[PDB]
């Protein structure tokens, strides 16, 4: 009879996992402060990793990799890409980015301007975007820097993909979401089901003031978009439809044109930090679900946007995926008395 | 030659002292009767082993040790054991009833009545020192004596020996090898009142010693003798510089200078390798780089924690056996490119290396196998603060209900000393977090 | 990767390597505290005997 | 040399104490004449805790027998080991206590208490370092209850910093002598709440139900009920009588078991309890499962109705101490909802290599559980059912007591229940 505690009531994902765990009749939920637990569904911020693996007779498991914030923070991801030789500063799947601290606080202000002045002089598309974890699109560097100073937190400026792949009919932008699960053995499993959070507004390149046809977030389309739900239910096109489209329109498959680049990026990011966050020889074990967001341009090239360390799931995929977490992540360390729904990305540890 | 007086307090301190001086004797070739054939100067001399051993005209080499316990059962074994002849009776001090695992009892109730007696015996060893360096204090956190009387002793030593250094070897509490429930209280009480009196302290987590014995030595249920023989191997590696010829850590002053740039943050993390089981007929002898790389594995640390998520302030590598400088630096390169070793920017990203050619000495019939080379890493990581967090949390759970507080108040301690002590740990944790994040 | 301050003797050697450069209470006060708690024990025992005398 | 002074008072106290010294005497190799004939030095390592050493290597128990009537103690002297007890340590009278707390605490007992303390003082003056005292007695009678608590109150006056331990038999209407037992128990319980550090609650109903249902004894006898108490007493004291990595004196036990001064009433337990299928080997899991089961507990309380503040288990015999740890942590990790979470690691386990006579291995359970409040609830209800009508008060008022003193004892224990109730939530 295994025991677990819940410390993040807002997690839609693990609320289902906890619901499923109890459905097995072999897992028992305890109070969120009872230290005798085999599994912790921990809080997001300030999860006390240092208190794990010190209870005699209990093999404890947590659903977060300590140090994975280096990859799920806008500014941290930039530093990690530029400084890490595995990814190098010339990594070809990540938009040119720079760390820009507001002037009321190292910083790459001048480094960005040099690259900006080079694009402004060479007649090249010089449209950037600023944002932070706590958005403004502009072609004038003056408007991007003045916006950051008006805030009090760190920001990041990166190149804006001006030639994004537009779905038809509609002529609309979009992004792709892939859920990735790493277990205690640091196996990288990719969920066979992705989602395209599409923009219900026709992409427009001569006006970055209105951010409804540029930002493909499920909330902005359902709040600031007028054609929400026209082409697909909930501005979400799953792999089946999107793959059929790539075949009728572009005469190719989602595997060859996009998925190979996605699987290559996932491996590169996770393998890079394996020495820093692995729990191979640690007194407790970790596993964590990740959410990668990619962009696809008109050349069918994939670009990495950001990595989410506490993502939600598409409504139609909560059951399948949640159950999958319980199979390869939890019960793999706490067995119970297919055709995997994942794609194992073999790698060298 | 400057001398070092070692003080063993409580059951843990005395038993650990029993395993260390046993080892000091096998290393320096001192027999149970106190004789040392290799020592050619009879009844004197300022050699390196004289920092820990005095000499009688009859050729006996007497440790510079003081054993204190509020109950006589544990020290009584020493008085009739293998090494009953090394010590003279003045060195062993025993009361008649212990502190009942009660910090207040060992500190106030019983401590007041015997403190002046201990200081007197200590003054006798000091009177045999031409240039006393300082004291090595061995004690437990959970013990009522280890925690209660030690903190009182430290306060007094700072008064009677101002300009002298004081290092601690502290035993961190672990449930698997303890029957006491109130050890978090005692731990946080003694760390609070001992902090400003200790220049450098090496915490050993019994949880770590236990698993190293079960994992490496295949001991299903280790005994204190098993735990202690291992603990003294690390202690020997830490004090080897003071007892043998060398240039690194030659006196106790060099331990704060080399490992503690900030005063309150004086708790280095110890990492030792290799620990091999003697039952193995023969084992592949590990290389310099292999044993070095192990120094950054959590599985050989004296306190289970993740140095990858801290920041180093210093780092000493102590080598014993067949090792040359060329080999050390080679492995160092290979590890920085593979490992996460983030220093604080106001500290040099460097390592101080010590090499002693005599390989580790093993107790005949002990649990550890003979090895050609071994290393002990002393690193000042913010990651050890994890141990304070675990302990402080256990303190919070109980104190929120005032459980067991009456036993302490009943010995004359004020309840306010609890919150005054806990708030000091809260300040200790903040310092680490400020230096690391 | 620099080696500095190499000392060599018959029983070993030591040296330093730099990878990267950077960027009390008196005896009177102790006697008081020890006696203060002893006074709180005497008072507590006094109230127990007072309790038992009643 | 951490000596303990044992005291047994009244009928129940002396008969139980009698069997207690009979059991441990066999375990330490002491015959009925005080001579040692054991085969292991472990039997004598801590032998002076409970025994004095007389001339000719004779071992004399450090026990003081007390009663207001000669009846019961005459049996002990004629009993098996009666000769082993010191002749002068027998202190008794002729008036008796008539199962009356007032007589034992104020009138009859007060005339004899000064002489008992004179013997206690004699045994203490010969103690190198006296740990404390332990008393055996019932609470529903007159001597063990009324005078026993009088002795404790006076011992605490003369030894305020020594530990006071008691083995207290609680009355039950199912195994009852007189209808005033709730009165006597309520009056003594208040004494124990104030002047003892640890009280092993022994409920005669639990003892009865164990003999009848578990032990399959058709018609139990006080002798049967005492065999259990004997085995239990030998279990809880194994830590004090034999060597081991546990050490443990009375003050250390009190400090780790009692988180609050007034909540110092323990539930003891013993395993195995086998009916005569008695030669079967009992596995470490079987020992543990039984040791925590309520049917093996002598407080007549269902622990699953409260929460454990602290728990101490003692295992006896050559066994896999690794396997002991495994099973103990299994019980905590499969029932953690019953252990208060604000006391980390409040379940400790000791091992002893010497099992009880005739058992390959055994396990004794010592629990500080808030469920004990159900016991004091039973006593309080039976008390109030009579006191509300003042029934039988004349027995007590006739000895000098007043109705006021009853209402206070009544309130003193109800408060005790409320204290146990707030710590259960
Ligand atoms: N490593 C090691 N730990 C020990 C040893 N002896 C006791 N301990 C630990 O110390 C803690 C208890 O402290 P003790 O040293 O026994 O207490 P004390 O100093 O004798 O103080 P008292 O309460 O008066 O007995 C427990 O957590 C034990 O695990 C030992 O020999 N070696
Ligand atoms: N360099 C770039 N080029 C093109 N589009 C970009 C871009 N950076 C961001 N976007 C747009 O912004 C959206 C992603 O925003 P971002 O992820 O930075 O904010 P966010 O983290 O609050 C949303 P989420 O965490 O859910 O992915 C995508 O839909 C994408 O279309
Ligand atoms: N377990 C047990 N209980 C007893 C025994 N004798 C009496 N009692 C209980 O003790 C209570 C009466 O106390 P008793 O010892 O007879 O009074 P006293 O001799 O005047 O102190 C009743 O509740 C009885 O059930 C005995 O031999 N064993
Ligand atoms: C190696 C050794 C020697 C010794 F004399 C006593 C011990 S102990 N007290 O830890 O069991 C250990
Ligand atoms: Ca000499
Ligand atoms: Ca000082
Ligand atoms: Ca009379
Ligand atoms: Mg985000
Ligand atoms: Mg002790
Ligand atoms: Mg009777």
């Amino acid at each position: 009879m295994y025991t677990f505690v819940v410390r993040d009531e807002n997690s839609s994902v693990y609320a289902e996992v906890s619901r499923l765990l109890l459905a097995t009749g072999q897992w028992k939920r305890l109070r969120k402060d009872n230290p005798r637990f085999n599994l912790m569904l921990g809080e997001r911020n300030r999860l006390p990793f240092g208190r794990l693996g010190h209870e005699p007779g209990l093999v404890q498991l947590v659903n977060y990799y300590r140090g994975a914030d280096k990859l799920c923070r806008k500014a941290s991801l930039v530093k990690l890409i530029k400084t890490s030789p595995e990814l190098s500063e010339s990594c070809t799947w990540f938009p040119e980015s720079y760390v820009i601290y507001p002037t009321n606080l190292t910083d790459e202000r001048e480094v960005f301007l040099a690259a900006y002045n080079r694009r402004r002089e060479g007649r090249e598309g010089n449209v950037w975007i600023a944002k932070s974890s706590a958005i403004l699109i502009s072609s004038e560097a003056s408007e991007l820097l003045d916006f950051i100073d008006e805030q009090g937190q760190v920001h990041v400026i990166q190149k804006y993909l001006e030639k994004p792949l537009l779905l038809e009919p509609g002529h609309r932008k979009f992004d792709i979401r892939s859920w990735v699960l790493v277990d205690h053995l640091y196996n990288i499993y990719l969920y066979r089901e992705g989602v395209l959070r599409t923009s219900s507004e026709p992409y427009n390149s001569a006006n970055f003031q209105d951010k409804t046809c540029h930002l493909t977030n499920h909330c902005i389309q359902k709040e600031y978009s007028k054609n929400y739900g026209r082409y697909e239910e909930g501005n979400e096109m799953f792999f089946e439809e999107f793959n059929q489209y790539l075949m009728d329109a572009l005469n190719t498959t989602l595997e060859n044109s996009i998925l190979l680049q996605i699987k290559h990026i996932i491996r590169s990011c996770l393998m890079c930090i394996e020495p820093a966050i692995s729990t191979k020889h640690l007194h407790y074990q970790s596993f964590q679900l990740f959410g990668f967001d990619f962009m696809v341009d008109e050349e069918l090239k994939v670009w990495l946007i950001e990595v989410n360390g506490a993502p939600a799931c598409a409504q139609k995929l909560y059951a399948e995926l949640c159950q999958g977490i319980v199979d390869v992540a939890i019960s793999s360390v706490f067995p119970l008395a297919p055709t995997s729904i994942f794609i194992k990305l073999h790698h060298h540890h | 030659m400057r001398e070092c007086i070692s003080i063993h307090v409580g059951q843990a301190g005395v038993q650990i002292g029993n395993a260390c001086w046993e080892l000091y004797c096998l290393e320096h070739g001192i027999q149970p009767d106190g004789q040392m054939p290799s020592d050619k100067t009879i009844g004197g001399g300022d050699d390196s082993f004289n920092t820990f051993f005095s000499e009688t005209g009859a050729g006996k080499h007497v440790p510079r040790a003081v054993f204190v316990d509020l109950e006589p059962t544990v020290i009584d074994e020493v008085r009739t054991g293998t090494y009953r002849q090394l010590f003279h009776p003045e060195q062993l001090i025993t009361g008649k009833e212990d502190a009942a695992n009660n910090y207040a009892r060992g500190h106030y109730t019983i401590g007041k009545e015997i403190i002046d007696l201990v200081l007197d015996r200590i003054r006798k060893l000091a009177d045999q020192c031409t240039g006393l360096q300082g004291f090595l204090v061995f004690h437990s956190f959970g013990g009522g004596t280890g925690s209660g009387f030690t903190s009182l002793l430290m306060e007094r030593l700072s008064v009677d020996y101002g300009k002298k250094s004081k290092l601690e070897f502290s035993i961190y509490p672990a449930p698997q090898v303890s029957t006491a429930v109130v050890e978090p209280y005692n731990s946080i009480l003694t760390t609070h009142t001992t902090l400003e009196h200790s220049d450098c302290a090496f915490m050993v987590d019994n949880e770590a010693i236990y698993d190293i014995c079960r994992r490496n030595l295949d001991i299903e249920r280790p005994t204190y003798t098993n735990l202690n023989r291992l603990i003294s191997q690390i202690v020997s590696s830490i004090t080897a510089s003071l007892r043998f010829d060398g240039a690194l850590n030659v006196d106790l002053t060099e331990f704060q200078t080399n490992l503690v740039p900030y005063p309150r943050i004086h708790f280095p993390l110890a990492t030792y390798a290799p620990v091999i089981s003697a039952e193995k007929a023969y084992h592949e002898q590990l290389s310099v780089a292999e044993i070095t790389n192990a120094c950054f594995e959590p599985a050989n640390q004296m306190v289970k924690c993740d140095p990858r998520h801290g920041k180093y302030m210093a780092c000493c590598l102590l080598y014993r056996g067949d090792v040359v400088p060329k080999d050390v630096n080679a492995a160092i390169a290979t590890i920085k490119t593979k490992r996460s070793i983030q220093f604080v920017d106001w500290c040099p990203t460097g390592f101080k290396v010590g090499i002693n050619y005599q390989p580790p000495t093993v107790v005949p019939g002990g649990d550890l196998a003979k090895v050609q080379r071994a290393v002990c890493m002393l690193s000042n990581t913010t990651a050890i603060a994890e141990a304070w967090a675990r302990l402080d949390h256990k303190f919070d759970l109980m104190y929120a209900k005032r459980a067991f507080v009456h036993w302490y108040v009943g010995e004359g301690m004020e309840e306010g000393e609890f919150s005054e002590a806990r708030e000091d740990m809260a300040a200790l944790e903040k310092d680490y977090e400020e230096v690391g994040v | 990767m620099e080696v500095i301050e190499l000392n060599k003797c018959t029983s070993g050697q030591s040296f330093e390597v730099i990878l990267k450069p950077p960027s009390d209470p008196s005896l009177e006060e102790i006697q008081k505290k020890l006696e203060a708690a002893e006074e709180r024990r005497k008072y507590q025992e006094a109230e127990l005997l007072k309790h038992l005398a009643e | 040399m951490r000596e303990i002074v044992h005291i047994q008072a009244g009928q129940c106290g002396n008969q139980i104490g009698a069997k207690f010294w009979e059991v441990i005497s066999d375990e330490h190799g002491i015959d009925p004449t005080g001579s040692y004939h054991g085969d292991s030095d472990l039997q004598l390592e801590r032998i002076n805790v409970y025994y004095n050493e007389a001339t000719g290597n004779k071992y004399v128990p450090r026990a003081i027998l007390v009663d207001l009537e000669p009846g019961t103690m005459d049996s002990v002297r004629s009993g098996p080991f009666g000769q082993i007890f010191r002749p002068d340590n027998f202190v008794f009278g002729q008036s008796g206590a008539g199962n009356n707390w007032a007589k034992g605490h104020y009138t009859e007992g007060a005339e004899l208490v000064d002489s008992v303390l004179d013997v206690v003082r004699k045994e203490s003056e010969s103690c190198d370092c006296l740990q404390g005292f332990q008393l055996t007695h019932s609470l529903g009678g007159g001597t063990g209850s009324g005078m026993g608590t009088l002795l404790i109150s006076k011992i605490r006056e003369e030894y305020p910093d020594r530990i006071m331990n008691t083995f207290s038999v609680m009355p039950s209407p199912k195994v009852s002598d007189t209808v005033v037992e709730p009165y006597n128990a309520t009056l003594s319980v208040h004494q124990l709440v104030e002047n003892t550090d640890e009280t092993y609650c022994i409920d005669n109903e639990a003892l009865y139900d164990i003999c009848f249902r578990t032990l399959k004894l058709t018609t139990p006898t006080y002798g049967d009920l005492n065999h259990l108490v004997s085995a239990t007493m030998s279990g809880v004291t194994t830590c004090l009588r034999f060597p081991g990595q546990l050490n443990a004196d009375l003050r250390k036990l009190a400090v780790n078991m009692v988180p609050f001064p007034r909540l110092h009433f323990f539930m003891p337990g013993f395993a195995p309890l086998t009916s005569r299928q008695q030669y079967r080997a009992l596995t470490v899991p079987e020992l543990t499962q039984q040791m925590f089961d309520s049917k093996n507990m002598m407080a007549a309380c269902d622990p699953r109705h409260g929460r454990y503040l602290t728990v101490a288990a003692i295992f006896r015999g050559r066994m896999s101490m690794k396997e002991v740890d495994e099973q103990m942590l299994n019980v905590q990790n499969k029932n953690s909802s019953y252990f208060v979470e604000w006391i980390p690691n409040n379940v400790k386990t000791a091992v002893c290599d010497i099992p009880p006579r005739g058992l390959k291995m055994s396990a004794t359970f010592i629990g500080n559980s808030t469920a004990i409040q159900e016991l004091f609830k039973r006593i309080s209800e039976q008390f109030t059912a009579m006191f509300r009508r003042k029934a039988f008060l004349h027995w007590y008022t006739g000895e000098g007591m007043d109705e006021m003193e009853f209402t206070e004892a009544e309130s003193n224990m109800n408060d005790l229940v409320s204290e146990y109730q707030q710590y259960q939530d």
